[PDB]
């Protein structure tokens, strides 16, 4: 239903994720976190899911 | 009798030269250094939203 993802690039943007994670399964959403401030990544993320086998 | 007073960010004594870089250029002793320096305000933009 979701996943966090993380040791990540700040040059590494969502679709790299995108190409990683939808072939697990549907990817529902992807958020690469920066700060508010910055405009920088945080390193992490966040694949939002929606079924618990695509997840696990 | 500037708005911006003479001890702004590590510097002090802030008097202009001619107009047009009527200021952007400033004759600055120095805090840090000690040093005469001159400054540009670009006192028109206002968005710098990345320090990166």
């Amino acid at each position: 239903a979701s996943l966090y993802v993380g040791d990540l690039e700040p040059s590494v943007s969502e679709a790299h994720l995108y190409d990683i994670f939808s072939p697990i399964g549907s990817v529902s959403s992807i958020r690469v976190c920066r700060d508010a401030i910055t405009k920088t990544s945080l390193g992490y993320a966040y694949v939002n899911f929606n079924d618990h086998e695509a997840g696990r | 009798g500037k708005v911006i007073p003479s001890i702004v960010q590590d510097y002090f004594n802030l008097v202009p030269l001619n107009f047009n870089n009527k200021t952007t250029l400033f004759k600055v002793f120095s805090n840090y250094d000690g040093k005469a320096y001159v400054l540009k305000r670009l006192p028109n933009i206002d968005k710098s939203m990345n320090p990166n």
